[PDB]
């Protein structure tokens, strides 16, 4: 989506939005994948 | 911390900083690795009781650095990466207590690591030496404390549960239970003793008893026992409080 044409054409950030749930080591991932 | 008269000033009161974090991070990682394990091997062992002697070292250089109060030092350590060390730090001494407790064959292990912790906090009290109302430095520590307030709360409770240990074995219902001053108790009358002081749960009672080593004879040794797990308890949760 593009937002550098935000003047002329409206941006749809909606779609675009994410949320960060969780940040875990790579370490505690691979032992959580394991289990 | 400054060359005033050289052309280039080099902060070495911050390269030792960056040393400790950089050992930090790697004591963090070669934990996660052996915290699936079950026991640590010999080689592991000793890799920990290097790096442990390394982190002491430093700690104590940077102790040095500070004691004395210097102004510029502390503030150099307040804004440096030096709270983000003593956090992870935190985490694995809280989870490492929990763990190598239970193991009989870490007691050199666990007393290492043990005065590492010792060593951080007299670091960290020197820190506050010499502090003001309202300052940047324990605004920065209160920070800290309130990220690893978990780990605090678990190690705070690890040494609540051995500051009673000392109670509970002068109390008198102890005496009665092992009528003869010997020292020398069995692991049922241990467990009776624990569930009459009423002062331990049911999950520190199985966690007591986890952590106390019985030969055949189904009896350990309570003196032993309580030394080993009240003097670290004593020393470093007085210099916590």
């Amino acid at each position: 989506e593009s937002t550098s044409n935000s003047k002329n054409v409206p941006p749809d950030l909606s779609i675009c939005t994410f949320v960060l749930e969780q940040s875990l080591s790579v370490r505690a991932l691979q032992e959580m994948l394991a289990n | 911390r400054t060359q005033t008269g050289n052309n280039t000033t080099v902060n070495i009161i911050i390269s030792t900083v960056d040393y400790l974090l950089r050992v930090q991070e790697s004591i963090s990682d070669f934990y996660w690795y052996y915290s699936g394990k079950d026991v640590i091997d010999e080689q592991g062992q000793r890799n920990f009781s290097k790096a442990i002697q390394v982190a002491k070292q430093v700690f104590n250089t940077l102790t040095e650095y500070i004691q004395g109060p210097c102004t510029g030092n502390q503030q150099s350590l307040a804004h440096s990466r030096l709270w983000d060390a003593v956090v992870g730090f935190l985490h694995v001494f809280a989870h490492m207590q929990m763990k190598l407790s239970q193991d009989s064959s870490q007691i050199e292990l666990l007393k290492e690591l043990m005065d590492l912790q010792k060593d951080m906090v007299v670091m960290l009290l020197s820190m506050l030496e010499g502090n003001v109302v309202n300052g940047t430095i324990g605004k920065q520590m209160v920070d800290m404390l309130v990220e690893s307030s978990n780990n605090v709360e678990m190690i705070l409770k690890f040494f609540d549960m051995f500051l009673k240990l000392k109670d509970l074995t002068s109390s008198d219902t102890f005496k009665e239970y092992d009528p003869d001053g010997k020292g020398v108790i069995s692991k049922r009358d241990f467990h009776k003793a624990m569930e009459s002081h009423k002062h331990y749960t049911q999950s520190e009672t199985e966690f007591l008893l986890s952590c106390a080593e019985t030969d055949e004879n189904e009896t350990l040794d309570y003196e032993e026992f309580v030394k080993r797990f009240h003097e670290p308890a004593k020393d470093i949760g007085f210099n916590v409080a």
